C-alpha cells in the first residue's frame, strides 16, 4: 500500500556512530597535558 | 504476564493454522 | 513487435487477474464476508501499476459491454486500439450471465481500475467525471459488502482531486459522505473519509476544525494498519502544533511502528522529519539511527543538522542551519515549530543537567547552561519543573536545586500497572484470534 | 620467585584478615577497619575496592564519610531469568509464524 | 512451573519453525503423544495462571 | 604469504596524507625507497596526485618502461604457456602477471587479473591464496564491498574444504577488517584466538598484532574475560615484556592505577591517530575506554567525592566534573553528581530492577510484533 499521497521525495560509514563522536573538542592528549600541566603549579 | 504472551501466541498459532487450512480447501475446492 | 507482444501477455495476465478478483468479489457477496473484497482491493495496489490503454481497452469490452454509459464514457476518454489479432473474448459472464447486470460491487472495482488507469494518464478532468459518476452509483447502493470498495474510491477520488490542486471543492463532500459512512456504521469507509478529511485541513492549514472533527469524531479500532498509522501521523501533528508535545511523540511513535514495513518511504520520512521536530522540541536528542538509514539520510540532512546544533548548543549554528535550509523546513511544514525549537533550546540543556546532576547549585547551572545570571536560571528551572521536562524541587533557602531522590519502582505499584496493560492487551489479542476463526460451513 | 610469590601470599594474608574483620560490621568506617588490620588507610581502601570489583566479598564504599557497607546480595529471582528466556523463545517463534502466513 | 515452561516453549520453537510439509497433515499425526505442541504447553499456562490469579485475589 | 601488496606501504601513505605529518621527512624517503624497489608507476602517479607532489620525470619515465617491459615478458610467458604448456603452466603465467600487476599499484588490473585467474584455477588452495591476495588488495585500498565479498567467499571456500592455517590466516584478516570497521568484540575475539598461532607475517609483525590484540580486548573484553585470556596469557605477556608501554597501558586499568593509565591512554590516542587502521576510531576507543575506566572506578564505590577520584586520575575535579556529566547524559555511566557537596553517588540497578526493565522492553517489543502479526492475518 505504497503511500503515493506523501512525495517520496561521503558518509560510507559501516559502523554505527553515536552522537558523542560527533562533538568537537581537543585531542585527549592535549587535555591530560594542560590539566597536568595546571595542576603541577 | 508471560502466560498471557505463551496463551497469545498459541491462539495467534491456532488461528494462523485454521485461516491457511480454509485457505487450502477453498483452493482445492475448484 | 517483442515489446507490443510482452505488453499484449502482461494484459492478458491483468485481465486473468481482475476476472479472480470479480469472482471473489461476487463469493463475497455470497457469503457477506469481507475478507474477498478485503483481498480484491488488496491487489488493487498492485494492478494500479503495470497497466496501459489497450488493457483497460481489452477490460471494458470484456466486462461490462452491455452498451451502458459506462462503455460511452470512459472508452471516449481512453483511446482504443486495432482488431487484434488475439481476439480473445474475456467474458467471465456468458449468456445468462452477460444479460446480467454487473454486480454493484465488481462494477465499482472495474470504474475504480479505470479511475486509476486515468490518473496514472494524467487525465485529472475525465477521471474527474468518471470518478463522480461511479461515486453517485456507489452512494445509491447500501449493501455492506460495497463499503470497503467504497472507501477505496473515495480514498482515489480525493486524490484525483489532490492533483486537481483544488482539495476544496472535495470539503463538504467528504464530510458528508464520512458522516453517512458512520451513520451506516462502515469502518473502513469512514476510517478513510476522516483519514482524507484530516489530510485536507493539514493542508490548507484549517487546524483548529481538523483539532474539533478529531476531537469529535471517533476513529473504529478495527481498521487496517495503514489507515491507522495515516490517522496517527494527523493527529501526531494536530497535536504537536498544539503544544501536547508528549502526545505527538507518542502518537507518531506509534504511527511509525505501524508503518507498511517497507512499502512507502515518504511517509517514513515525514514522520521522521516531525517526530525529530517534536522530540527536539520535547527536550529529547533524537535517536541517530534515524538520521543513518539509507532512505531518510538524504531527506532528514537538515534535520540532522539542526539536532546537533540543538545538542551543542550553539544558537549561531541554529541561526545558519535555518539560513541554509529554512525554505526547505517551510515546504516540509514545520518552519514554526522549528522557531519554537530555536527559542526553547534551552529545554534540553535543562533536561541534561537534571539527568547528569542531583544538587546542581543555581550559579554552576546558570554558567553551564550560559545563563547571564542565576535568577534567570531559577527561573528557566522552575519552567522546566512544570514543563515535565525536569524532576526537581528548588531549595530556595540555598539556592540549589534538589533533584528528586530515585526510588525502587519494583517495589511500588507502577510494575503491576505495565504489567496489567500488556496482559490486557495479550488476552485482548488472544480473544480476537479465537473469535475469528474462520471455520468453514460443513 | 620469591618476590612474586610473596608478594602474592601478602596479598592472599590481606584478603583473609580483611575478610575477618568486616564479618561481624555491616557499616565499619575505613579508618577502624585499618586500624585493626594495622595498614595504611588509602591501601585498605585500594584492596577493599579491588575485592568488591572482583566479586569477592560483597559490598559497597563511600568516600563522602568512609565506611565499608555489607549486604547479604540477593539471589537473582530465577524466575525472571526464565521468563526472559520464555520471552525470546516466543519472539523467536512469532518471527517463524511470520515466515508462515506467507501463504494467506 | 516456569523453568519448564521455557524448556517447553524452546520445544514449541523447534516445532513450529520446522514447519515440515511433507504432507504436514500426516506429520501432525505421527507426532501425537501428548508432547510439547499445546499439551504440556498452555496446560501449564492454564496452572501457572490459575495459581497466582487465586492467590493474588486471596491476598487482596 | 607474499608481502604483495606492502601494508606498510599503505600505512605510510596515509600517514602522509594526516594534516601534521604531510610534510614529514622520514616517511617521504621510506615510501620513495618502497615505490622505487618496488616500481609502483601507477602508484606512484596516484600518490602524487593525491599529495600534489612533483613527479620526477626521470624516475617516472624510468619505472614506467620497467613496468611496461616487465608486462611484456609476463604476456610473452602467458602466449607461450597458453601454446604450448598445460592448463597449469597458464594458470601459473596468470598468477604471475597478477602478481606483477599488484606490484606496481594498478588496482584495476590487478583486481581483473586475479579474477581471470580465480576462474580458470581449479585447485581450492589456490583459490583461497587468490581470495587472500584480493583481501590484502582490498585492505591496503579499503574497499568495503571488495573485501565483504571476498571475506565471504573465503569463508565459501574454507567451508567447502579448508586447512587449518587457511583458517588461522583468514581469522586474521577479519579481526583486521573489524578493526577496521569498528566492531571491536569480534576483533578481540577473532585476535584472541589467534594470538596462539599468529602466522600471518605479511600483515604485521607479531608485536604490532599483540598490541591491537590488548587494544581491543581491553576495548571489548569485560574484567574476568580480560583478566583469564590476556592478563594471563602466556603469548601476550612474553609480547608486551618487549613492549613497556602496552603493558603498562594494559595492566594500568586491571591494577587500578587510574593515572598511569590515563597517561598511557593519551599516549595510545596519540598512536592511534597516527595509524591507519584505527584512525577512523581513536576518538571513539579513547572515549570508551574512558567511559570503561569510570566505571570499573565506580563499581566498587557508591558515593566518592570528585576530588578523590581527580587526585585517583590525576586530573582537576572541574575537568572530571564535566566528563562525568558528559558521560552521564549520554547514559553510559551509572552515577549522579552532586556538584555542592561534591559527591558521586552510582544508582546502579538492582538486579530486580533492571530483570523488571529488561523483561519489560523486551514483551514490548514481542507484543509489537504480536500486533502487527495478529492485524496482517486477521484481514
Amino acid at each position: 500500500d505504497e503511500f503515493e499521497e506523501f512525495p517520496a521525495e561521503e558518509d560510507a560509514h559501516v559502523w554505527e556512530d553515536n552522537w558523542d563522536d560527533d562533538n568537537v573538542e581537543d585531542d585527549f592528549s592535549n587535555q591530560l597535558r594542560a590539566e597536568l600541566e595546571k595542576h603541577g603549579y | 504476564y508471560l502466560a498471557s504472551l505463551i496463551r497469545s501466541v498459541v491462539a495467534l498459532h491456532n488461528l494462523i493454522n485454521n485461516k491457511i487450512a480454509n485457505r487450502d480447501a477453498e483452493k482445492k475446492e475448484g | 513487435a517483442a515489446a507490443e507482444h510482452s505488453q499484449r501477455e502482461l494484459d492478458t495476465v491483468t485481465l486473468e487477474d481482475i476476472k479472480e478478483h470479480v469472482k471473489q468479489l461476487e463469493k463475497a457477496v455470497s457469503g457477506k464476508e469481507p475478507r474477498f473484497v478485503l483481498r480484491a482491493l488488496r491487489m488493487l495496489p498492485s494492478t494500479s501499476r503495470r497497466l496501459n490503454h489497450y488493457v483497460l481497452y481489452k477490460a471494458v469490452q470484456g466486462f461490462f459491454t452491455s452498451n451502458n454509459a459506462t462503455r460511452d464514457f470512459l472508452l471516449p476518454f481512453l483511446e482504443e486500439p486495432m482488431d487484434t489479432e488475439a481476439d480473445l473474448q474475456f467474458r467471465p459472464r456468458t449468456g445468462k450471465a452477460a444479460s446480467t447486470p454487473l454486480l454493484p460491487e465488481v462494477e465499482a472495482y472495474l470504474q475504480l481500475l479505470v479511475v486509476i488507469f486515468m490518473m496514472n494518464s494524467k487525465r485529472y478532468k475525465e477521471a474527474q467525471k468518471i470518478s463522480d459518476d461511479l461515486m453517485q452509483k456507489i452512494s445509491t447502493q447500501n449493501r455492506r459488502a460495497l463499503d470497503l470498495v467504497a472507501a477505496k474510491c473515495y480514498y482515489y477520488h480525493a486524490r484525483v482531486y489532490e492533483f486537481l490542486d483544488k482539495l476544496d471543492v472535495v470539503r463538504s463532500f467528504l464530510h458528508a459522505r464520512l458522516r453517512t459512512a458512520t451513520l451506516r456504521h462502515d469502518a473502513d469507509g469512514q476510517a478513510t473519509l476522516l483519514n482524507l478529511l484530516l489530510r485536507n485541513y493539514l493542508h490548507y492549514s484549517l487546524y483548529d476544525q481538523a483539532e474539533k472533527l478529531v476531537s469529535k469524531s471517533v476513529f473504529p479500532e478495527q481498521a487496517n494498519n495503514n489507515e491507522w498509522a495515516r490517522y496517527l501521523y494527523y493527529t501526531g501533528r494536530i497535536k504537536a502544533i498544539q503544544l501536547e508535545y508528549s502526545e505527538a511523540r507518542r502518537t507518531m511513535t506509534n504511527a511509525l511502528r505501524k508503518a507498511p514495513q517497507h512499502t512507502a518511504v515518504g511517509f517514513k520520512q515525514t514522520v521522521h522529519k516531525l517526530l525529530i521536530v517534536v522530540e527536539l522540541l520535547l527536550g529529547e536528542i533524537p535517536d541517530r539511527l534515524q538520521f543513518r538509514q539509507p532512505s531518510l539520510k538524504r531527506s532528514l540532512m537538515p534535520y540532522f543538522l539542526l539536532t546537533q546544533a540543538v545538542r551543542t548548543g550553539n544558537l549561531a549554528k541554529f541561526n545558519q542551519v535555518l539560513d541554509q535550509f529554512g525554505e526547505k523546513f517551510q515546504a516540509d511544514g514545520t518552519y514554526t515549530l522549528i522557531i519554537r525549537l530555536r527559542h526553547n533550546v534551552i529545554k534540553t540543556g535543562v533536561r541534561m543537567i537534571s539527568l547528569s546532576y542531583s544538587r546542581i547549585s543555581l550559579a554552576d547551572i546558570a554558567q553551564k547552561l550560559q545563563l547571564d545570571s542565576p535568577e534567570d536560571a531559577e527561573f528557566i528551572v522552575a519552567k522546566a519543573i512544570r514543563d515535565g521536562v525536569i524532576e526537581a524541587s528548588i531549595n530556595h533557602e540555598k539556592g540549589y536545586v534538589q533533584s528528586k531522590e530515585m526510588i525502587d519502582i519494583y517495589s511500588t505499584r507502577e510494575p503491576q500497572l505495565a504489567f496489567h496493560q500488556r496482559i490486557s492487551f495479550c488476552l485482548d489479542i488472544h480473544n480476537m484470534s479465537v473469535k475469528a476463526m474462520r471455520f468453514p460451513p460443513k | 620467585i620469591i618476590s612474586t610469590h610473596l608478594a602474592k601470599l601478602y596479598d592472599n594474608l590481606l584478603e583473609q584478615n580483611l575478610i575477618r574483620v568486616i564479618e561481624p560490621f555491616s557499616r565499619v568506617q575505613i579508618e577502624h577497619i585499618s586500624s585493626l588490620i594495622k595498614l595504611s588507610k588509602a591501601d585498605v581502601e585500594r584492596k577493599l575496592s579491588q575485592m568488591i570489583l572482583d566479586k569477592k566479598f560483597h559490598g559497597i564504599l563511600d568516600q563522602g564519610e568512609g565506611v565499608l557497607i555489607i549486604f547479604d546480595e540477593p539471589p537473582v529471582d530465577k524466575t525472571y531469568e526464565a521468563a526472559l528466556e520464555t520471552i525470546q523463545n516466543m519472539s523467536k517463534v512469532v518471527d517463524s509464524l511470520y515466515n508462515k502466513a506467507k501463504k494467506l | 512451573v516456569v523453568k519448564e515452561m521455557l524448556e517447553l516453549a524452546k520445544n514449541y520453537n523447534k516445532a513450529v519453525e520446522e514447519e515440515d510439509k511433507m504432507t504436514p497433515e500426516q506429520l501432525a499425526i505421527k507426532n501425537v503423544g501428548k508432547q510439547d505442541p499445546k499439551r504440556h504447553l498452555e496446560e501449564h499456562v492454564d496452572v501457572l495462571m490459575t495459581s497466582n490469579i487465586v492467590q493474588c485475589l486471596a491476598a487482596m | 604469504l607474499p608481502k604483495n601488496p606492502d601494508l606498510r606501504i599503505a600505512q605510510l601513505r596515509f600517514l602522509l596524507s594526516l594534516p601534521e605529518h604531510r610534510g614529514d621527512a622520514a616517511v617521504r624517503d621510506e615510501l620513495m625507497a618502497a615505490v622505487r624497489d618496488n616500481n609502483m608507476a601507477p602508484y606512484y602517479e596516484a600518490l602524487c596526485k593525491s599529495l600534489d607532489w612533483q613527479i620526477d620525470v626521470d624516475l617516472l619515465n624510468k619505472m614506467k618502461k620497467a613496468n611496461e617491459d616487465e608486462l611484456k615478458r609476463l604476456d610473452e610467458e602467458l602466449e607461450d604457456a597458453e601454446k604450448n604448456l598445460g592448463e597449469s603452466e597458464i594458470r601459473d603465467a596468470m598468477m604471475a602477471k597478477a602478481e606483477y600487476l599488484c606490484r606496481i599499484g594498478d588496482k584495476e588490473g590487478a583486481l581483473t587479473a586475479f579474477r581471470k585467474t580465480y576462474d580458470k584455477t581449479v585447485a581450492l588452495g589456490h583459490r583461497l591464496d587468490i581470495v587472500f591476495y584480493l583481501l590484502r588488495i582490498g585492505l591496503f585500498y579499503m574497499d568495503n564491498d571488495l573485501i565483504t565479498r571476498n571475506t565471504e567467499k573465503a569463508k565459501s571456500l574454507i567451508e567447502e574444504g579448508g586447512d587449518w592455517d587457511r583458517r588461522n590466516r583468514l581469522k586474521v584478516y577479519q579481526g583486521l577488517y573489524c578493526v577496521a570497521i569498528r566492531d571491536f568484540k569480534q576483533a578481540a575475539e577473532l585476535f584472541l584466538d589467534t594470538v596462539s598461532t599468529f602466522t600471518s607475517y605479511e600483515l604485521m609483525d607479531y608485536k604490532t598484532f599483540v598490541t591491537y590484540t590488548v587494544y581491543v580486548s581491553m576495548i571489548a573484553l569485560e574484567r574476568p574475560d580480560l583478566r583469564e585470556k590476556v592478563i594471563k596469557g602466556a603469548e601476550i605477556l612474553e609480547v608486551l615484556h618487549s613492549l613497556p608501554a602496552v603493558r603498562q597501558y594494559l595492566f594500568s586499568l586491571y591494577e587500578c592505577r587510574y593515572s598511569v593509565f590515563f597517561q598511557s591512554l593519551a599516549v595510545v590516542e596519540q598512536e592511534m591517530k597516527k595509524d591507519w587502521l584505527f584512525a577512523p576510531h581513536y576518538r571513539y576507543y579513547v572515549r570508551e575506554m574512558r567511559i570503561h575506566a569510570y566505571s570499573q572506578l565506580l563499581e566498587s564505590y557508591r558515593s566518592l567525592t570528585l576530588g578523590y577520584m581527580a587526585e585517583a586520575f590525576g586530573v582537576g575535579v572541574e575537568f572530571i566534573d564535566q566528563e562525568l556529566s558528559r558521560f552521564i547524559a549520554a547514559g553510559r555511566l551509572h552515577c549522579k553528581i552532586d556538584k555542592v557537596n561534591e559527591i558521586v553517588e552510582t544508582n546502579r540497578p538492582d538486579s530486580k530492577n533492571w530483570q523488571y526493565q529488561e523483561t519489560i522492553k523486551k514483551g514490548d517489543l514481542l507484543l509489537n510484533r504480536v500486533q502487527k502479526l495478529s492485524r496482517v492475518i486477521n484481514m
